[PDB]
Order: C-alpha cells, then sequence, then structure tokens
C-alpha cells in the first residue's frame, strides 16, 4: 500500500517561454556585473522547472547563443580597441571577469550540469564558457598575432638586458595552459614554436659570434651565462613545463654546433692546456663537455 | 623527526556538539520561512553541507544580506526530516512522508538521502503502484532505481504475469525482460504462457515476444503436440525446426543458436570421469562438481559417460565432449569412441569420434575444426596428433608432432598450441614445440621451468604455467613445490608464486582468474593427491581451495556455465 | 514500518567542506588577536568544538556583541596549530614548536592534543632533560605522563644510573622505584651498586635505599665475602638471616619474607613430569615447561623431576610440590617420594614424604596443611588419607572418606575442601561430602547431580566445576564426553559445552581465573587429547588454546607464577 501520490505536469509554452526570458535577463545582467540584486531561489527554481519538462536543449542552446553573443560584442571590440597599447592588462581583466561571471552561472545551474550533461553526455558549463572563450577570444585572427609578436618582444627585451613584467608573462602563460581544458595542447600550438625558433636562431647568432670574437675560455663564461639566464627565466616567467626543449636548443647550437669550434680553438684547447699543464681550464673544458653529447 | 598525528573521532564530537548547541537553540543566525512556517538554523552547516545551499549563502547574491530565507515548492516535514539529517547524519524514515522527502531530496541534489529513499521505497516496493514507481523514477532520471526494478521483475516473473499490469507494462520493456538470461524459470512453457497473455487478453486465452522464446528448450513430445495443436502459421514451422534441431542430438555442438542456448550465469567447474583412488582407481561414471553456489562438492549423474580417464576436454557452444582417454588403471588401451555431455539440454549423447590414436591430448577448437599437436599412447610416448571435426565430431588426422611425448605438457596460448615437458621414451625430454593452429606448424616456444615429466599445464595470464610435476627425471621423485610460468607471450619462464602442494598429472581449471589444480598423483606422498590450491595470478595470493573428499589421480574436470537450478539445488 | 537510517561518511564530508570553506575565505565572522596578530575563523565551529570557545562565546557573556577577541597568553603558532587541528583533524609537530603547544592545549583544556603532544615529548626522551620533563608533567598537574616516565625509568634503569642527574632525584621517588617489581635486574648486587652511588660518591663508594634489595632472590655464596668487607652495619645481621634462610631447604615455604619476593610478574600453567602417550610410548622424565608467553611447549628449568605418571600438585607460596601418582587407565606407577621445586630459588629439593603413597583423589590446599578429600590407592580403593605441610613437614591424620570413594574428583569451593560424586571403584556414585577444614571431618553436603568421577575438578567464578570423567557414566573405563557439573557452594548446576577431549587422568589447570583441560586419553571418544581448551569464565565458553603437540595421557601440570627474567631471556 505504497499510495503514491498524483501529480501533474504540463508543458504550457508560453509559460515556459516567460521563464527563458527571465532567465536571459538575469544572465545578462551578471554578465554586465550586476549580481549584487539578484535573487537565487527564483531563478534555481526556474532553471529545476526547465529541466523537469525535458526542454533541457532549448537552455542549452540559449546559453550558448548569449555567452557567444555577449563574449562577442563586448570583449572583442574592447580588446581591439586597447590592441595598440595597455594590450596585456585589458586582457586579464577581460578573462578574470569572464571566469567569475561562468563560475556565477556555473553556481546558479547545479542541476542542469549534474543532470541533463551527464544524461546527453556534452560538455558542463564551464567548459562551454572555456571553449567559447578560447575560439571567439584568444584564437582570433589577429589577436592571435599580436599576441605572439608582443610575447616574443618581451622575450627579446629581457635577453638583451631590458626589465619586463614577469608577473604578466606568468599569467599569460597560465591561461593559455588552462585554456586547453586537459593539458598544453593549445600552449604547444599557438606559443612554443615561436618561441623556441627564435630562441634557436637568437643562440645560433649569439654562438657564431662567441666563436668569432674569443677563446674557449670566454666561450664557456658565456654559456654558462646564458644557461643561468635561461634557467632563471623559466622557473620566474615561464612555465617549468617548457625547460627540456629549451636546454635541447642550448646544447645542440652553443655547444654541439660549436664543438668543432672548441675541438680546434686555439690557446685555449687541449692541447693547448696539456702543453701547459693547467687543471683549471681542463676541469672548465670537461664540465662544458660533459652537458653536450659525444 | 616530523611526525604528524591525525585523529579519527574528532568529527563526531563535533556533530555532537552541533546538534547540543541546536537543542540549545542558541547562536542561531538564520531563518527559513517554508509555506509559512519559521525554522532556525546556521548558516555555515547548510552552506557547507549541501551544494544547493553552498551556492545561495556563499554565491554572492542578495541571500548575503538577508535574515529570513524564503523556500517555496517544498514540504515542512521534508525539510525537518532534512535538518535533522544534516545535524545527526541519522535519518528517520516512514510510510506517509517518504515521498515528499525523496522529492525534497531530489530538489537539493543530496545523494545520501536519496539512495535511502530508494531502498526504502525498494524494501516496501507495492505490486499494485509499480507503474506509479516507474513514472517517478522516470520523471526524475533516477538510473541508479530503474535497473534493480527489473532485476526485481526478472525474479518474480510468474506472479507478476497473472496480474493485467503485465499486459500494461510497455512492449520495449517486456521484450528487454524476456530477452534477459535472467528470468527465473524452470520451462520455456511458462515463457510460452507469457508470451501468449502478452500478445492476448485474458479473457482469449481462458508474435514478438515469440523471438525471444527459446524454441529448443521444450521437449520433442512438446513440440510435436504444440506444433499439432498449432494453426498453420510460421510458427509451425519454427516449431518444426526445433524438433529437428532436437532430433539432431549427435550435430548439438553443430547446432548451436542464441535460442539453442540456456539462461543463466552459473559458471563453475565440474570434475567428471577420470580414476579416484578411494577405494580403487577405476573410470567414474558420475560428474562431483564443485559447486560455489553452494560452495561444495555437488553430485551429478553423467549420461552416457565413458569409461576413460585423464580425457581431453573440449567445450563447444556448452557442450563437453571427451576425446582420448588413458585408462592405465584398467588397462592401458586407446578409445575411439567419445562421450559429449549437454549441459544446455539438460541431458548427454555420447558423439563416437573417428580413431584416435592418441592419449592426454587436448584440441583447441578453432573454427569448425579443433587443432591438436602432441599427443601420448596409452601408457608410453607418442606423436599421433590428431585433428578434431565438431561439425561432423570426427577424430581426423592433424599435422606430425615434432616428437613423442608421454603426459607432456600443453595449453592453447592465443590461437597456438604449445607443447613443453612431456616423456620420449623413458627420459623426461625439456624441448618446447611451439605449433601455431595458423602456421600448422612447430616453432620455437619458451622451454619448460622444470625438466620433468607427467607435469599439469594451467591456462595463466594467456600463457602455458607448468606447475607441480611429480617425476624422478626432475632430480628426485619429490614434490616440486616451486612453480614458474613458463610465459610463451614473454618467452620465458617468469616467476610465480610457489606450489604449496606437489603433484604430478593435477588437472587444472581457471575459474576467474582462479587456476587451482586438483587430482593427480603426487610422487613425493605415494599416492594420489586429493587437496586444491587456490590462487590468483592477478592478486598473487595463494591458499588452500576446496578439498576432495576422496584423493583421485588422472582425472578430469572443466569450469562450464551450468543450468540455475544445478546451482540452485 | 518506519526505519531508521544512519550514514557513517558524512561528517568527514561535512568537515572537508567547512575546510574548503575556511580556506576560500568567506563566511568569516569572528577575529581573534592573538600576540599582535589577526586569525580570523568562525564562531559556530569553535564553539563547538572545544570547551572553552563553547564558554567564551555561548557562555552569556560579552562576548555575544563583540566582533573580535583579544587573546592573552597564548603564542600565535600555538593558535594556528589548534585551528588547523581544529580544521583538518590532523596535527603536526616537531622539535620546536612542542614545548609552546602543550601549554596552549593544556590552559583551554582539550585532550587529544594533550594526548598527542606527551605521545611525541615520550618519542623523543632522553636521560639529559628527564628532570624538565618531570618538572613540566608536575607543573601542570598531568598524570598520563608520570605513569609512562616511570616506565622509562624502570626499563633503563642501568643506563640512567650511569648519568650524573641519577644522584639528583628526590629520595623518596628513588626509593619507591626500586622497591618495585618491574624494575628487571639479572642479580640483586647492581641495584645496590646503584644505591651505593646515589647514597655515596664513586669515589668514596669504590642508608634506606638498600633496604629495597631482595637478599633471598641473591646469591647465598658471595654473602660470605660480602660480610668480611662490610663495614660496621646492622646489616651483617641481614645477610647472616639469608646464611639461616638457606639451610631451610625444606621450610622455604615457610620461612617466607617479605624481602623474599619474586621481583619479577610470569604467572601461568607450567606442565613438567609424567608419562606421555602419544606420540612417544615412554615415561616422561625431563622436566621442561611450556611458555604461555610464546605460546609453546618450550625449555624450561628441570626442577623437581617427578619419576611418576599424573602425580600430585600442589601450590604453597609461589613453590611448587609434588607427591604420589596413578594412571590406573594405562598402567599405574605410585610414587611415594615428594619433590618441591622452588621458582623464588628456582631450585629443586626432596619435599618430606607422603604417610601413604596414595593418589587418584582431590587435595585441597587450605590451612597449615593440604588435605586430601576421600582417597584411594594407585588402582583401587584405599582410606589412606592425610594432611601434608611440606614446608613445615607435617604428615598429619585427616578426614576419612565417609563413604567407598575411589578415583573421585573435588575442589577448594569458597575456600573449603569439597568433594564433587565418586566412584566405589567402577561404581559411580553421586554421594558428595565435604571435608570441613575447622571440624577436620567430612560433613554432608550437596550431592554432585552427575555422578563422575577421576574428572577434573576446579573453582571457577567461586563454584565447583567438573568436566569429563572416568566413571561408570560412560559405560565401561571411558572418558564421559558429555559435560555436567552442580556446585554446591553456588547451589545450583552450571552446565559447560563437552570437552573435546575426554578428561580422563588428565591435568587440569586455571589461568587467568579460566580452567583448561589439556591431555588425557579419550577411550569413548575414539581419539586422544590433541588439543587443549580453555573454558572462558565471563563466555561460558570453551575456546581452543594452545593445543599439545603430543597427545599425552597422565601427565600433571601446575599453576604458578615463574621468573619473568627467564622468558625474557
Amino acid at each position: 500500500k505504497m499510495r503514491i501520490r498524483a501529480f501533474p505536469m504540463t508543458m504550457d509554452e508560453k509559460y515556459v517561454n516567460s521563464i527563458w526570458d527571465l532567465l536571459k535577463n538575469a544572465i545578462q545582467e551578471i554578465q554586465r556585473k550586476n549580481n549584487s540584486g539578484l535573487s537565487f531561489e527564483e531563478l534555481y527554481r526556474n532553471a529545476y522547472t526547465m529541466v523537469l519538462h525535458k526542454h533541457g536543449e532549448k537552455l542549452y542552446t540559449g546559453l550558448r547563443e548569449v555567452v557567444t553573443e555577449h563574449l562577442i560584442n563586448k570583449v572583442r571590440e574592447d580588446v581591439l580597441n586597447s590592441l595598440n597599447n595597455n594590450f596585456l592588462q585589458t586582457l586579464n581583466q577581460a578573462w578574470n571577469d569572464h571566469q567569475t561571471a561562468m563560475v556565477m552561472i556555473r553556481d546558479i545551474l547545479m542541476y542542469m550540469d549534474r543532470v541533463y550533461v551527464q544524461q546527453n553526455n556534452v560538455e558542463n558549463v564551464y567548459n562551454l564558457g572555456l571553449i567559447i572563450f578560447r575560439d571567439q577570444v584568444v584564437r582570433y585572427g589577429c589577436i592571435r598575432d599580436h599576441l605572439r609578436q608582443t610575447l616574443l618582444d618581451m622575450i627579446a627585451r629581457e635577453r638583451k638586458g631590458e626589465v619586463v613584467d614577469r608577473g604578466a608573462i606568468r599569467n599569460a602563460c597560465q591561461m593559455l595552459m588552462i585554456l586547453g581544458l586537459e593539458g598544453r595542447s593549445v600552449y604547444e600550438e599557438d606559443f612554443e614554436a615561436p618561441f623556441l625558433e627564435m630562441s634557436a636562431e637568437f643562440f645560433q647568432m649569439e654562438s657564431q659570434k662567441f666563436l668569432a670574437e674569443n677563446s674557449a675560455s670566454v666561450y664557456i663564461k658565456k654559456v654558462e651565462a646564458r644557461i643561468n639566464e635561461e634557467i632563471e627565466r623559466v622557473m620566474h616567467c615561464l612555465d617549468k613545463s617548457t625547460e627540456e626543449p629549451i636546454v635541447k636548443v642550448v646544447e645542440r647550437e652553443l655547444i654541439s654546433k660549436h664543438m668543432k669550434t672548441i675541438v680546434e680553438m686555439e690557446n685555449s684547447g687541449l692541447v693547448h692546456m696539456l702543453k701547459n699543464g693547467k687543471t683549471e681550464d681542463l676541469g672548465c673544458m670537461y664540465k662544458l663537455f660533459s652537458r653536450v653529447p659525444n | 623527526v616530523n611526525n604528524t598525528y591525525r585523529s579519527a573521532q574528532h568529527s563526531q564530537a563535533l556533530l555532537r556538539g552541533l546538534l547540543a548547541l541546536r537543542d540549545s537553540g542558541i547562536l542561531f543566525d538564520v531563518v527559513l520561512v517554508v509555506e509559512g512556517r519559521h525554522i532556525e538554523a546556521h548558516r555555515i552547516l547548510l552552506a557547507a553541507s549541501c551544494d544547493y545551499f553552498r551556492g545561495m549563502f556563499a554565491g554572492g547574491l542578495k541571500e548575503m544580506e538577508q535574515e529570513e530565507v524564503l523556500i517555496h515548492g517544498v514540504s515542512y516535514n521534508a525539510m525537518c526530516q532534512i535538518l535533522h539529517f544534516i545535524y545527526t547524519s541519522e535519518l528517520e524514515l516512514s510510510l506517509s512522508n517518504v515521498q515528499e522527502t525523496l522529492v525534497a531530496a531530489c530538489q537539493l541534489q543530496i545523494p545520501e538521502i536519496i539512495h535511502f529513499c530508494c531502498d526504502f521505497l525498494m524494501s516496501w516496493v507495492d505490486e499494485e503502484n509499480i507503474l506509479d514507481v516507474y513514472r517517478l523514477a522516470e520523471l526524475f532520471d533516477l538510473s541508479r532505481l530503474t535497473e534493480q526494478l527489473d532485476t526485481y521483475i526478472l525474479k518474480n516473473f510468474v506472479a507478476f504475469s497473472r496480474t493485467d499490469k503485465y499486459r500494461q507494462l510497455p512492449l520495449e520493456k517486456v521484450y528487454s525482460l524476456l530477452s534477459s538470461n535472467r528470468l527465473e524459470v524452470s520451462c520455456e512453457t511458462e515463457v510460452y504462457e507469457g508470451a501468449l497473455l502478452y500478445h492476448y487478453s485474458l479473457e482469449q486465452v481462458q508474435p514478438k515476444l515469440l523471438e525471444t522464446v527459446r524454441f529448443p528448450l521444450m521437449e520433442a513430445e512438446v513440440l510435436q503436440r504444440l506444433h499439432d495443436k498449432l494453426d498453420p502459421s510460421p510458427l509451425r514451422d519454427t516449431v518444426a525446426s526445433a524438433l529437428m534441431y532436437h532430433r539432431n542430438e549427435s550435430l548439438q555442438p553443430s547446432l548451436q543458436s542464441p535460442q539453442t542456448e540456456l539462461r543463466s550465469d552459473f559458471q563453475c567447474v565440474v570434475g567428471f570421469g577420470g580414476i579416484h583412488s578411494t577405494p580403487s582407481t577405476v573410470l567414474s561414471d558420475q560428474a562431483k562438481y564443485l559447486n560455489p553456489l553452494l560452495g561444495e562438492w555437488k553430485h551429478f549423474t553423467a549420461s552416457l559417460a565413458p569409461r576413460m580417464s585423464n580425457q581431453g576436454i573440449a567445450v563447444l557452444n556448452n557442450f563437453v565432449y571427451l576425446i582420448g582417454g588413458d585408462n592405465n588403471v584398467q588397462g592401458f588401451r586407446a578409445e575411439s569412441r567419445c562421450w559429449r555431455y549437454d549441459p544446455r539440454h539438460n541431458r548427454w549423447f555420447q558423439i563416437q569420434s573417428l580413431q584416435q590414436e592418441h592419449a592426454d591430448l587436448s584440441v583447441c577448437v578453432v573454427g569448425r575444426y579443433i587443432y591438436a599437436v602432441a599427443g601420448r599412447d596409452y601408457h608410453n610416448d607418442l606423436n599421433a596428433v590428431e585433428r578434431y571435426d565438431p561439425a561432423t565430431n570426427s577424430w581426423a588426422y592433424v599435422a606430425p608432432l615434432k616428437r613423442e611425448v608421454y603426459a607432456h605438457a600443453g595449453a592453447t596460448l592465443e590461437g597456438k598450441m604449445y607443447i613443453t615437458c612431456g616423456r620420449r621414451g623413458e627420459d623426461y625430454l625439456k624441448e618446447t614445440h611451439c605449433y601455431d593452429p595458423g602456421s600448422n606448424t612447430w616453432h620455437t616456444l619458451a622451454d619448460g621451468p622444470v625438466r620433468r615429466a607427467w607435469h599439469g599445464m594451467a591456462t595463466l595470464l594467456n600463457k602455458l604455467y607448468v606447475i607441480g610435476g611429480s617425476n624422478n627425471d626432475a632430480g628426485y621423485r619429490r614434490d616440486v613445490h616451486q612453480v614458474a610460468c613458463y610465459s610463451c607471450t614473454s618467452g620465458q619462464w617468469s616467476s610465480v608464486c610457489p606450489l604449496p602442494a606437489g603433484h604430478g598429472e593435477p588437472g587444472i581449471a581457471v575459474l576467474d582468474n582462479r587456476i587451482y589444480v586438483l587430482g593427480g598423483r603426487s610422487h613425493n606422498r605415494g599416492s594420489r593427491t586429493g587437496y586444491v590450491h587456490i590462487y590468483d595470478v592477478e592478486k598473487d595470493c595463494w591458499e588452500e581451495g576446496p578439498q576432495l573428499d576422496n584423493s583421485i589421480s588422472g582425472l578430469a574436470a572443466c569450469v562450464l556455465t551450468l543450468p540455475r537450478s544445478l546451482l540452485l539445488e
């Protein structure tokens, strides 16, 4: 004798549609940074109502459309306006605002992500927001470009000896790594290749200049200084994950590609050291040659 | 040092203190108004208990600056129960407010209370409101309830079929239940009656379901009577085909079909044939199985059981067949006849094979035929490898063996027979032959860890593992407690758990990654072995398995899916 | 049906949620000012966690309407550690924040943190700062630390004796420690040297503290050498007292002294001597005792090796005595010599011979002489009954049997010599007479409900209990498997589970207020006594204890306190 109480089910479109208009208005108000007045119980109750009557497709499509429209029309124009000057700060501010808005929206709609998303096997609210931001902001035709040139520019300035905002570089690297949603795919795709290419070219030029400039001891000192500089830059500005490819290029260019130059070096070579009988030079040469295979 | 401690009774003390504070009615800071009634609570406990409250009290919305909070669409008693559970971690249910509590729990997305409510409702499941339960579990999308609801349906089919709600059930669900190999039934007559009741009115009695009906499950006389009583229809043609198939039991493993199988999961190891040393080693004609559901030595009567021992057991289409079989206990003489048991048909018909001048040989069933290599004579070495034809169950010729062996070790490793150990003449050979069925010739294989004879081979991790053995050629006629797995895939004698008991020619049986060895003759003990060792390759744990009531040597056993009634009795 | 469901993994989830909320940094309400620094936390958790915080925040005082609370006298790191423990249930400790954490945890009165800190401190106690630890423990009135410091100082007395701070200990404390029984030293001279070092300087050496020295436990052969070089003191009289005591081998139990106690703790049942039945068919002659600490029949002292089967057993002031013997079931071997084993001296001596070489009866050690109830010969009925006092060497006439009883059983119920049932030879009877020690006569008592004889009758819970027996109740000269006993002192039948092995002329001993059965011959049971079971008084059931490796029948076992020094090495 369970005696299950009866309960009605209704799908009146106009009533359903008005709920959607209210939810869209609330989401737009949140995106405009005006959440201090919006209620919580009403919105969560409405979101629960839309999932109980099997209308999740409408909710998901509307959320996607609203998020895309707002992000485009309120971020892309702003970034293009700030394209010339104050580029990193506005991008970081937009990223933080987008993250906060998305986390609040996810907080409102936990029922949708707990039922509908797992039922139909789609991306959650947070992942959807990250995907939209990656597709429509960071990976734009020109924004990605200017980002790469300015990043390589501050890298070159730091290599020369200038002072750059390491915090901004670190924040940009962290944002890029997060934007993959699983790992470093986007980080490898958009940032790693130009950085490695420019670093390789710069190190080849520096190695050629050092070889044409002085003897082997000066080359050893220069390569040690470069190693210290790159290991300080990766540990403070860049991400720790991009360490092995950098040292590989350093060894293959400043050491390996000049190994013959160290083989035939005069007044500082192995033959010169053996004839002089010195030991500090031999130790320095052994330390330099240990890193370079063969 | 910097040792760190961690207590375990701190959380309960904290909860008890919180409950005492709530009972004292002090330090309250939030009031919830539900349908017009006020409840006092603490903000932090609610915000740190569930996710609905966490967003409401910590998201940053207006609720930061409200003393009273309106709650709509919920029962006051439901909130009282929820708060009691939060403050106590003990939830008291009843038969009146269970629906309100369940709907409130589903509203706030709290898993533990949802699971408790579901368990209580199933424990108080009502026959007259099962559809009202499916509706409730469907609107709220409770995928964790529907599965065991269907499990309940498949174990009480007979009682529910009488009720008209069985006709009221959806066709898809009924078809899914009928096709499932879990219905608690004895004969296909009940299935036919249920199909008729679903496809016709109760008064009328007094198509699609027939697709799930196992026609061969009925008797030949029953099938003939149904065909005679049936009107001209393709159902009659199907019944005639089923009767004809039942009239060809000799081709039972060559006439397999989805409706020609049983409906159970009772995979157990059944020992049949062989010689039991107590009280005299003779070819037994009874099946001594090790029932895990009963967990004991179950007894059965194998029909048409040949007087053979250590015969190769082949299990195809839920039908067991015996090939060769040395009868050195009753006199060394090869038997060309073969005996077959049909657990699927609940009977056994001796499907005799052709001339197979080999003993202690096993054939791996690849396609319509079965490939076998090496082999042994009645009491000595032999190289007459004989293949099998399951369609005619005929023992035909096979590829020649590399060398003659006696009581050798052999295992089908990934569709390729591997033969190791064995006794060429009197001398125990250590050469390994990899007779791949695809290559139809011997190939290189890992050498046996023990260069002995009469050593059984098991299929551990899809590898021919050699363990036990009892022969003087191993150094002495003593128990070999060292077991190494001759992994042909790795091609090496990988380390394995040492064998607790050393006994040569022991029958192996793999039951859920547990390759136990039982029976055989132990040279160290000077008699047959009546103990088994339960070891798992994955778990690496070896202990004492089931012990037989009588020591046996040169016996045969195989793991197969038996009828559910047999496992239940 | 209502049913209540209670979770188990909810409190920890709540704690994790609270920790995450605190790490986020929201819903904070109260701020504590400690050492000029701010720590921000929640009111409710603090109020419900401790008791001092509960009083401060829910006591009705001013802190209801104050945003910040300024604490005094506690270190900032201490508050950080306490809050981390409250939020995370863990605790991190080091060698630099352990002193300042105990002070803060002892002031807020939190027991778990105090216990953890005490454990950590004991994990790093040494001989260089033990006085500081004692001062800290006594200052804070801690009693869980100065009950483990004594344990450490006793376990390492020799090592600490060389420390300079050893002379700085209070005289009362060191006197109490020296007089304790847990102090382990292989002799009684090292303690004297330590006492001299405490009382006099090392150069001067090479009082009351010497009073704790156990002279009778030391070797008397060095007493003459000590007295020659001894300074003028009354200690010479004490030394000479040991010489007089050493000349009292037959009076050593009678010459017991408070300073003659055994400075150790090992009391159990020792089974030595007798006639082993299986698997060795020879009479046992070596005296070895099973060690309960090791749970095996390991080697032990061969003190008072009796050349008899099922001899008598008595324990007079931790001294074992044996006389007589009877093994009529498997061949009686009566003995007249009495042997005494002194655990205090750990030696053997010839005890006073009994007036009559009689056995197969019950002996109660009451009064100045152990008295035998009823009596019989080695294999026949006899009236020879007497009371033996080996310490006083007094063989006196005792109360004779009121009725013809042979191979009867009895026990000292409520400190009174009594017997249960009996047998006029082979015919079992229920006549029971209790010999009153005051009247020295066999006074009439309640008759035994079960007419059992040659059984093991003991006193459990101050109640007579007999298990098994060898009488006519089994139909022959076998062991009755049924267990039935009635305690007259308790006045009721105390039914017990049947003995796994027949109690036929076995050795029954009671350890830890629980009787046990080990050994004997069970003719009716069809097997020997290959198991030992102890009947727990609280459980009222027999649990399989350490089974004897030899199924012997007719070996007596005593129960007494043995020197734990031998067991420790």
